RNA sequence: UACCACCCUGGCGCGGCUGGGGGCCUAACCCUCGGAUGGGGGGACAGCGCUUGGCGGGCAGUUUGACUGGGGCGGUCGCCUCCUAAAAGGUAACGGAGGCGCCCAAAGGUCCCCUCAGGCGGGACGGAAAUCCGCCGGAGAGCGCAAGGGUAGAAGGGGGCCUGACUGCGAGGCCUGCAAGCCGAGCAGGGGCGAAAGCCGGGCCUAGUGAACCGGUGGUCCCGUGUGGAAGGGCCAUCGA
RNA sequence: UGAAAUUGAACUGGCCGUGAAGAUGCGGCCUACCCGUGGCAGGACGAAAAGACCCCGUGGAGCUUUACUGCAGCCUGGUGU
RNA sequence: CAGGCUCUGGCGACUGUUUACCAAAAACACAGCUCUCUGCGAACUCGUAAGAGGAGGUAUAGGGAGCGACGCUUGCCCGG
RNA sequence: GUGAGGGCGCGAGCGAUAACGUCCGCGUCCGAGCGCGGGAACAACCGAGACCGCCAGCUAAGGCCCCCAAGUCUGGGCUAA
RNA sequence: UGAAAAGCUAACCGAGCCCGGAGAUAGCUGGUUCUCCCCGAAAUGACUUUAGGGUCAGCCUCAGGCGCUGACUGGGGCCUG
RNA sequence: GGAGGCGUAGGGAAACCGAGUCCGAACAGGGCGUCUAGUCCGCGGCCGUGGACCCGAAACCGGGCGAGCUAGCCCUGGCC
RNA sequence: CCCCGUGGUUCGUGGAGCCAUGGGGGAAUCUGGGCGGACCACCGCCUAAGGCUAAGUACUCCGGGUGACCGAUAGCGCACC
RNA sequence: CGCGGGGGGAACCUGGGGAACUGAAACAUCUCAGUACCCAGAGGAGAGGAAAGAGAAAUCGACUCCCUGAGUAGCGGCGAG
């Protein structure tokens, strides 16, 4: 009774004012040793998901 | 959950400042009330009147801002947007917050 | 051998890769920081 | 019996055909080496990919000993 | 090279703090003696309490992969190449064959110059094959490594200068269930080569790799539990599969 | 005097085909008036038992060890008595 | 009412013991041999403990282990 | 919901130019059309996609000597098993 | 407890019986009840201690919005081994 | 009964700023966000938490009940 | 009070305070002493190591009242000795 | 010699002890859960209770219970929870 906000999710995802799900980019914290500048740069931004988008949305809600 | 592979929990927490032990750090919270909505009614607006009628709700810190058209009325607040400041400057009077 | 080029007269870094035993004991190529613009960079 | 190997398909070839509108800089042909060469408003990247530099339409041309070229004949 | 001074190396005499080893004692504690307030043996040991590290199937909880012309045994498990694959893309089998888990401060950027393999003839040592000269010789050489595609109107060989093996971005696409992978014009900064046009965000290209979490080192607009610091955390960079 | 397991319902024949590849039940053909009693065990893939073998389940349990981790027990420094 | 006998192999010395309800045996046990622990508030076992067994026993005794009458004998190796 | 697919034709690998074998590709039918006519019988071969009724009619495949609807039809050959 | 078979411990002992935790869990098997009407799948792909289970995609269906775009077809242009 | 909730503004890790904001030296670019919706109750379809359609384990654990069967020993008698 | 081992709290050693306490060391009496999330300073809050205390709260053996509760396979296991 | 204890009570209450299945789609930290259950004690209730409190307001003012605060702040093999 009373759903629990999936703390593990909110700790890594943001819900955009329109209704989209934004999350950081993977692949930039380790594998690196000399990846292009182009790589790491584009790994700094954040993005959007699509269908799993709708999966997480449900794990928050009170949020 | 599921597949039983990696969910998508492959993504990661840039949500640094996730939180400390003693927890929340209490501090003044400013809510923006857009002056176009403020302009609606008249007389002289104050933090109380604003919450007393629809916006604010004891969030306590009043901040007129945003787009619209300023009423020539007096408007006590906790902070004005640069932009808001001027629209109302060229039409009426504008005092700052109490202090603490 | 992995390497990280520090900026001279400062403390920046870069994505690098020396070669140790192959004629690369030295290392001080030219690079470009965000503070200021363009300088030398040691091995480190 | 060692042999079960292979690599995954790289899905390459011409991506946009002759007489086809193209936007600013969308890919036109992905090729192993130089099965095709650049052309009017058509550069190529590291992997020998061929992409538009302008809008307009794509046209192919065989220049015999020279090679097979692909370019965009713009309009606006 | 008198004498005076701070101090070193090593040691001796005093006290301060502090510990290690032997011996004796008895009163704790323990055993014992026809009650014993006592006497005999042991003795600051042993027992027990807290805390240290160890040995530890005696006992306890679990773990001990999938594919698989039944299971096991054997083999295999990710990435590249080619074929199968039926002239788009894709496409299976414990179908046929081979590689990868790197390397290069030059094997990188640019400006200038240069063109092989191989066959015949001529040449002291050489000798089928070093190096030399002639002629023929469009790519059968070469391109660090597998294979394919490409390629001398250079991607190949040499040189001069150099370090774009940039920082801040990134229209637009390929590819794709997701995550990821890939190509990218042009803008700003600031720079390399070049007369200039212009080229440079590594290497002819397609393998040379690892989400997240946890933590390390450098930094830095940020946060810092009443306030100021500090502890710690965040952000950027990079590290340990 | 008087049970039992079993039992979808039956009006329950042979061969050669046939069919999910072993047919009283479909096809064709052949044989056969109706109902019992005594007796046999070829079929009804006859009864019985949700196959013990075998595989599967990220099932269980007993057991082993130089599998992992832990506990008893023991050994041990420090300290209290 | 009331033994069929004989010869000759294997296993186990022997009387015993056992899988109540598919195994009585070549399995266990046994007297006997060897190793080892134990000086007594013994070692070992049960118990958180007090305590108890050991034993109102004291190394010719007690616990543990393997072999298993008796005869002959029981080699070499101490790297793990 | 589904993530066992199955057969057939064609194009390949595997297989032995075996298999109601297997593994892909294109199509198809069964699956779910074991509803209807043909093929003796018979999911997937040929015909055809059943809203119900009719003691009407044309045709499909297949078939027209009897079981069994409809020609012992017409014409020209061949076969003697 | 056992002169040892894992024997026996109240007719089934590799850990007895009762009651409770308890509606353990069961990616497995079985079962799931009135009528009519429209549409109608799938047994693929990717990943999966995954393979008889799932997640996304594909394919079904309903509601709202879009309006000739869809299959298939004619012409023309390019790509293909 | 207005405590309280949702909605009226977003962006950013945050400090913060705000129809913007973040990245950035940038009045380049680009991400996200502006040009308004909402809420309360009933009803239905599905989702999450609980046994969550129903019936079924082999098992595990806690407290108790059993040696009137069977096993061993102890005491006291009997039998051959 | 500090240290060692722990428990409680949202707090799993975490920068780990607070409350509690098994072991060790071991104060003070208001110029005392605890606390405001390691620590330090400043500024606040509060007085430990003695005790008691109604109501508001929980429960239904028992009696009463009421039901879009059951009606003998239902309803408590028992309408019934 | 005098007053008191002893034992019982459905559920409820406090205190001393305190699991495993199961969840995590394996499992050990973790969860189930300080639940189940055992024990002692209280009583119509029991516990708690007048601040060495909270915590940011130079604010509040014993305890208990309900609403909300809030699935917030946090905790977490940052998994499941
Ligand atoms: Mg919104
Ligand atoms: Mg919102
Ligand atoms: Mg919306
Ligand atoms: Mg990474
Ligand atoms: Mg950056
Ligand atoms: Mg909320
Ligand atoms: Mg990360
Ligand atoms: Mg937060
Ligand atoms: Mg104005
Ligand atoms: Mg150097
Ligand atoms: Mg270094
Ligand atoms: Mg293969
Ligand atoms: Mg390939
Ligand atoms: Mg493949
Ligand atoms: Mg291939
Ligand atoms: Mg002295
Ligand atoms: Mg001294
Ligand atoms: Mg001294
Ligand atoms: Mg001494
Ligand atoms: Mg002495
Ligand atoms: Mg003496
Ligand atoms: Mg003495
Ligand atoms: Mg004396
Ligand atoms: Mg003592
Ligand atoms: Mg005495
Ligand atoms: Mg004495
Ligand atoms: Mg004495
Ligand atoms: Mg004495
Ligand atoms: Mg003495
Ligand atoms: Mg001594
Ligand atoms: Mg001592
Ligand atoms: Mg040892
Ligand atoms: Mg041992
Ligand atoms: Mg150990
Ligand atoms: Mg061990
Ligand atoms: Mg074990
Ligand atoms: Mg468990
Ligand atoms: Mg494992
Ligand atoms: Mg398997
Ligand atoms: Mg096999
Ligand atoms: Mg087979
Ligand atoms: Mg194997
Ligand atoms: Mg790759
Ligand atoms: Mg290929
Ligand atoms: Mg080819
Ligand atoms: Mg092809
Ligand atoms: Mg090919
Ligand atoms: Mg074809
Ligand atoms: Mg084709
Ligand atoms: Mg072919
Ligand atoms: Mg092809
Ligand atoms: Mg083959
Ligand atoms: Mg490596
Ligand atoms: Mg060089
Ligand atoms: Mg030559
Ligand atoms: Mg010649
Ligand atoms: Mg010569
Ligand atoms: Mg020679
Ligand atoms: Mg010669
Ligand atoms: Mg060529
Ligand atoms: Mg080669
Ligand atoms: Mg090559
Ligand atoms: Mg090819
Ligand atoms: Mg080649
Ligand atoms: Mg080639
Ligand atoms: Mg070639
Ligand atoms: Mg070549
Ligand atoms: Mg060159
Ligand atoms: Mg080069
Ligand atoms: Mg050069
Ligand atoms: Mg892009
Ligand atoms: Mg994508
Ligand atoms: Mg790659
Ligand atoms: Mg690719
Ligand atoms: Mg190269
Ligand atoms: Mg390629
Ligand atoms: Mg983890
Ligand atoms: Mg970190
Ligand atoms: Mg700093
Ligand atoms: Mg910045
Ligand atoms: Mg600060
Ligand atoms: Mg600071
Ligand atoms: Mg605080
Ligand atoms: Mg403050
Ligand atoms: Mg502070
Ligand atoms: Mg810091
Ligand atoms: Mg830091
Ligand atoms: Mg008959
Ligand atoms: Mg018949
Ligand atoms: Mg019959
Ligand atoms: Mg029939
Ligand atoms: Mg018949
Ligand atoms: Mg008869
Ligand atoms: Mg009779
Ligand atoms: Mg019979
Ligand atoms: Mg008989
Ligand atoms: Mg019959
Ligand atoms: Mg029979
Ligand atoms: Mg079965
Ligand atoms: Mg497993
Ligand atoms: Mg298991
Ligand atoms: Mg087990
Ligand atoms: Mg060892
Ligand atoms: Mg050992
Ligand atoms: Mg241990
Ligand atoms: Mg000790
Ligand atoms: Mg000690
Ligand atoms: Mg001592
Ligand atoms: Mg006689
Ligand atoms: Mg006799
Ligand atoms: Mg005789
Ligand atoms: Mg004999
Ligand atoms: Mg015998
Ligand atoms: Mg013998
Ligand atoms: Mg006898
Ligand atoms: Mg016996
Ligand atoms: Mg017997
Ligand atoms: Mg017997
Ligand atoms: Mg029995
Ligand atoms: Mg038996
Ligand atoms: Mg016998
Ligand atoms: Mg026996
Ligand atoms: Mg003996
Ligand atoms: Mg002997
Ligand atoms: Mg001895
Ligand atoms: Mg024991
Ligand atoms: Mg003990
Ligand atoms: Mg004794
Ligand atoms: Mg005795
Ligand atoms: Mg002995
Ligand atoms: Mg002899
Ligand atoms: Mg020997
Ligand atoms: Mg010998
Ligand atoms: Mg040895
Ligand atoms: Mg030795
Ligand atoms: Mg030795
Ligand atoms: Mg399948
Ligand atoms: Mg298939
Ligand atoms: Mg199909
Ligand atoms: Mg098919
Ligand atoms: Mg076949
Ligand atoms: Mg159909
Ligand atoms: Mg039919
Ligand atoms: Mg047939
Ligand atoms: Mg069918
Ligand atoms: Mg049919
Ligand atoms: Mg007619
Ligand atoms: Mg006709
Ligand atoms: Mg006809
Ligand atoms: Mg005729
Ligand atoms: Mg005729
Ligand atoms: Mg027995
Ligand atoms: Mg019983
Ligand atoms: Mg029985
Ligand atoms: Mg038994
Ligand atoms: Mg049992
Ligand atoms: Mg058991
Ligand atoms: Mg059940
Ligand atoms: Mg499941
Ligand atoms: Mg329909
Ligand atoms: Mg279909
Ligand atoms: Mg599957
Ligand atoms: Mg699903
Ligand atoms: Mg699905
Ligand atoms: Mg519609
Ligand atoms: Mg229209
Ligand atoms: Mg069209
Ligand atoms: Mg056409
Ligand atoms: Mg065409
Ligand atoms: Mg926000
Ligand atoms: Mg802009
Ligand atoms: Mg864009
Ligand atoms: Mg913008
Ligand atoms: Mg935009
Ligand atoms: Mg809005
Ligand atoms: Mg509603
Ligand atoms: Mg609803
Ligand atoms: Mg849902
Ligand atoms: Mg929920
Ligand atoms: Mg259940
Ligand atoms: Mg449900
Ligand atoms: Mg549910
Ligand atoms: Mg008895
Ligand atoms: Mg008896
Ligand atoms: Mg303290
Ligand atoms: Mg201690
Ligand atoms: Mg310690
Ligand atoms: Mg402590
Ligand atoms: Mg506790
Ligand atoms: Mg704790
Ligand atoms: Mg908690
Ligand atoms: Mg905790
Ligand atoms: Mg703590
Ligand atoms: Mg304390
Ligand atoms: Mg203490
Ligand atoms: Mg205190
Ligand atoms: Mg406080
Ligand atoms: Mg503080
Ligand atoms: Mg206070
Ligand atoms: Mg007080
Ligand atoms: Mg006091
Ligand atoms: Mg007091
Ligand atoms: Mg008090
Ligand atoms: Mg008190
Ligand atoms: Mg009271
Ligand atoms: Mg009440
Ligand atoms: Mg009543
Ligand atoms: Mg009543
Ligand atoms: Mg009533
Ligand atoms: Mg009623
Ligand atoms: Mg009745
Ligand atoms: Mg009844
Ligand atoms: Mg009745
Ligand atoms: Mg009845
Ligand atoms: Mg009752
Ligand atoms: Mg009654
Ligand atoms: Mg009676
Ligand atoms: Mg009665
Ligand atoms: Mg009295
Ligand atoms: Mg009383
Ligand atoms: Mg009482
Ligand atoms: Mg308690
Ligand atoms: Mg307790
Ligand atoms: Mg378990
Ligand atoms: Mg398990
Ligand atoms: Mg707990
Ligand atoms: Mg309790
Ligand atoms: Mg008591
Ligand atoms: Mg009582
Ligand atoms: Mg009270
Ligand atoms: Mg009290
Ligand atoms: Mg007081």
């Amino acid at each position: 009774p009373k759903m629990k906000t999936h703390k593990g999710a909110k700790k890594r995802v943001k819900i955009t004012a329109s209704g989209k799900v934004v999350a950081m980019k993977t692949g930039k914290r380790h594998l690196n040793w000399q990846k292009s500048g182009k790589e790491i740069r584009q790994k700094g931004r954040k993005f959007v998901l699509a269908k799993p988008e709708a999966e997480r949305i449900k794990l928050l809600l009170p949020y | 959950f599921e597949g039983g592979r990696s969910t998508t929990l492959m993504r990661l927490p840039k949500r640094g400042m996730q939180g400390q032990v003693p927890g929340e750090i209490k501090r003044p919270r400013y809510q923006g009330v857009n002056l176009k909505d403020l302009a609606r009614f008249e007389g002289e607006v104050t933090p109380e009147l604003l919450v007393r009628a629809g916006l604010l709700k004891k969030g306590y810190r009043l901040k007129i801002l945003g787009e619209g058209e300023a009423k020539p009325l007096k408007v006590v607040a906790h902070a004005f947007s640069k932009s808001a400041l001027e629209k109302l400057k060229a039409a009426g009077g504008e005092p700052v917050l109490l202090e603490a | 051998l992995l390497l990280e080029c520090t900026e001279c007269k400062r403390r920046n870094y870069a994505t690098e890769k020396n070669k140790r035993n192959t004629p690369n004991k030295l290392e001080l190529r030219k690079y470009c920081p965000w503070c200021r613009k363009h300088t030398v960079h040691r091995e480190v | 019996t060692k042999n079960g190997r292979d690599s995954q398909a790289k899905r390459l070839g011409v991506k946009r055909y002759e007489g086809q509108v193209v936007r600013a800089g969308n890919i036109l042909v992905r090729q192993r080496g130089t099965r095709f060469k650049p052309g009017k408003n058509v550069g190529m990247g590291r992997d020998f990919t061929l992409f538009a530099l302008v809008d307009g339409v794509v046209e192919f041309q065989d220049r015999g000993r020279l090679g097979r070229y692909v370019h965009v004949r713009p309009l606006a």
